[PDB]
């Protein structure tokens, strides 16, 4: 759809420009500290999502941008009678206009009608179609402030309110999160199951392969919310322990369609459940049973979630937001991985993430290695 | 198809609608046994429809009231009152604006 | 089933005594207002219900209360240091004994020791084996403010020698009957789903023409996989069809059975009443029952309209089947009524001790050999 390609930077922070020139897949940002890699997250994230209102707490001069379909966002910071006065000017002549201490007035009224003009303009232009999500380089932070919508409060008090929304999970959300998923989907297959009844009911009224077929189907947990199903299940096993094809074709098409809406519904727990015991060794992460999240360990030991060194606590905060999710916007992705996790981690995030813009930000190189064509260095311009 | 957790609280909304219009709740001491009376017709009693609309989003599985959780092995009994529990917290938001939009009527 | 036989209150209120030998069932007191009549059902719902922290309110030298079975129970109030000790002395048994002036201050705290030692003497002696329900003379009362706060409140202006109050009121009873109904409802709703559950199983399990045609005959709806099945049955096999039978059959009678219940109490009403039919109809849209009247015109109108006299049927007719002192039952009531009202209790109240008193000897027709007429002997 839309992709940022060339991002101008005029005279941020007054000190230094610069010019990037994206593509629309993967952008490995590779620069050591100071190269204003995070700056330019913050100006992607406030451009593509919309909350121009941020760019009022940042000292610029001119901040255009162009997407991938030719339009393009220019901001344009002056100071005129004393009065810092920042423009928006989009490429159809269309430009909204405001003042730097009116948006302050409004950042801490919120804690209005300025905020709705901002969003009526973004509206009508449709400048908000496609989101940007922020992976933060400061995630750790997210684990002790325990996505939550204080925590971007928190951010924005300890490193200035230019910083972007923040909905990241915490090693202690996804537990949560992970138990109201599986609570759900037992629901629903509860659901599935007695509408497979009612339906059944009134289909069944209308060959030992058939019974063959019943018999391994019945043959193999993944149980619904309700036990008297679950009952119902055992019975029927019992009766294959223990013409007329025509019940025994819509018993047997039950018990398959049974069978397939459970792994339908466990499709998101167990790919992420794969994704994430792909890294881990000598280590499993699973479900097995009120619903109960945790890792397994070979020796057949079961242990809680707190148990996670820093690393596997990145992946997990890592790959579950990947998930569920655009463009995505990763800053440092390396923080406590060793060089194998490194070597791997962006293929297989690419994995999770397909037809979607990635633009991450790296000090060591290991990040960028199997897609290495993609690096794009970075060098401030300094005034 | 399916019976969701919002469909569930457009036919309350629709029906305390219609119990605001009929028995002229002026005020909201009326209104907090007409909330009750709209609340328990709008469940659902059929299991499927229970379970397809605890299933869905919006609606958490926990009573934040042990209280009104009924002492009893029913599982589905038990997830009906933690629908009319949730569907009487969504309904209080609610009720302000529906009492201003009956006195604007008049 | 310990019935009461024979009670002495010996200078009851210091002015009197009274001795009465009971029947096992149906005894009617005839006698005129000034006899103690609610002093003896309360001194029998203070005895047989347990809680004899009431006779701590009470003046009186001795009172003797025999079971059918044998247990006697003799309370005394006795001072000696210028306070009263209530002395409780069961036959056979342990006696307690307490001071007047510790259970009035345990009464007044709840404005606990005591309550645990009463507590454990009826509990290790086995007293409240058989419980009496007491069915006041100030209903009207209940009908102005089931309710807890009640008791408090009629204990204020009665006294506080007077029992505890569980008696439901008009708007109070239609809250129940909507309640019943909603959960009946409920209940044929789940059932439903749960034939259909255990009929698969069952027709899993079992692999004429006349069992054809009774179940085309029995086919109804009550979502409407029924119809579908009928529309089927219009267009070796022998076992699933007669499951399909005995579950369509387990149906229609779990659906009579749910609403039996009601309707018992709505004939029971509908009895006496005349011009008018109490039943309950399920709106066309919502599908919300209504419970009220039904006038022959076909319009209705909310419980609010019937007569105090068709108001204490409700709350005599109700609460009998949901279980004896009865006092005062001719309150407001046409001389008929008060002909019928034990005819019509007795079908629905037989198989417990029934004590009734009554001012106008009609409400004693046809049982004229249970009349125990009380005399009080004044001192
Ligand atoms: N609020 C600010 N005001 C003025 N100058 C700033 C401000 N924030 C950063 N700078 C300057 O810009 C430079 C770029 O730092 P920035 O915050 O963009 O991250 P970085 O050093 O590239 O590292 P990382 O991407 O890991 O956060 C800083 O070294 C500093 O000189
Ligand atoms: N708390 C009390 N203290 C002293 N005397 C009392 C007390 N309660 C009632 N009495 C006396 O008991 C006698 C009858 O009381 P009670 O109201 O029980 O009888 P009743 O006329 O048969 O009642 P009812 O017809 O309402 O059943 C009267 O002489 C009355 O003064």
């Amino acid at each position: 759809i839309r992709t940022i390609s060339k991002i101008e930077l005029s005279k941020i922070h007054n000190r230094y420009n610069l010019t990037v020139d994206f593509f629309n897949d993967l952008n490995v940002i590779h620069g050591k500290n100071g190269a204003g890699k995070s700056t330019l997250i913050h100006v992607i994230a406030n451009i593509v999502n919309g909350d121009f209102i941020r760019f009022a707490f940042l000292i610029f001069e001119e901040i255009k941008a162009t997407y991938s379909d030719g339009l393009k966002i220019v901001i344009r910071r002056d100071k005129i009678d004393e009065q810092s006065f920042i423009s928006v000017t989009l490429s159809n002549g269309k430009y909204i206009k405001f003042a730097v201490g009116e948006a302050m007035a409004t950042v801490r009224e919120i804690e209005s009608m300025l905020a709705m003009d901002i969003d009526k303009f973004v509206k009508e232009n449709e400048l908000q179609k496609v989101r940007a999500s922020y992976f933060p380089a400061f995630r750790t932070m997210l684990e002790a402030w325990s996505y939550n919508r204080k925590a971007s409060a928190f951010a924005r008090e300890l490193f200035g309110q230019f910083l972007p929304s923040i909905n990241y999970p915490s090693p202690m959300e996804i537990e949560d999160r992970l138990r109201e998923e599986i609570r759900r989907a037992q629901l629903g297959i509860a659901a599935y199951e007695s509408r497979t009844f009612s339906e059944s009911f009134v289909k069944v009224f209308s060959t030992g392969e058939l019974l063959k077929e019943i018999e391994g189907l019945a043959i193999a947990i993944k149980n619904g919310y309700y036990a008297e199903y679950s009952k119902v299940y055992e019975e029927i096993r019992s009766l294959i322990n223990r013409s007329v094809s025509g019940a025994l074709v819509v018993y047997r098409d039950a018990l398959r369609d049974r069978q397939d809406y459970q792994e339908k519904a466990f499709s998101e727990i167990d790919n992420y459940m794969s994704s994430v015991n792909s890294f881990l060794e000598d280590k499993e992460m699973a479900y097995d049973f009120y619903p109960k999240v945790g890792l397994k360990f070979p020796d057949g030991s079961w242990s809680p979630i707190r148990v996670l060194s820093s690393g596997e606590r990145q992946l997990l905060t890592m790959l579950y937001a990947a998930s569920k999710m655009a463009i995505v916007l990763i800053d440092e992705p390396e923080i406590s991985l060793h060089i194998d996790w490194q070597e791997d981690l962006l293929k297989r995030m690419l994995s999770q993430l397909s037809g979607r813009q990635i633009i991450v930000c790296t000090h060591s190189p290991s990040i960028a290695t199997g897609y290495e064509d993609f690096m794009i260095n970075i060098s401030p311009e300094f005034i | 198809s399916n019976m969701t957790y919002n469909n569930v609280f457009d036919h309350a909304y629709e029906m305390l609608k219609e119990n605001i219009r009929y028995d002229d709740i002026r005020d909201t001491d009326d209104l907090h046994d007409a909330i009750h009376m709209a609340a328990d017709n709008a469940v659902p009693h059929y299991y499927a429809d229970i379970f397809s609309v605890m299933a869905s989003e919006g609606i958490d599985l926990e009573f934040e009231d042990s209280g009104l959780m009924p002492d009893t092995k029913d599982v589905i009994r038990i997830l009906q009152a933690r629908i009319y529990e949730q569907l009487t917290i969504d309904l209080w938001e609610d009720a302000e604006d529906l009492l201003n939009e009956y006195l604007e009527e008049v």
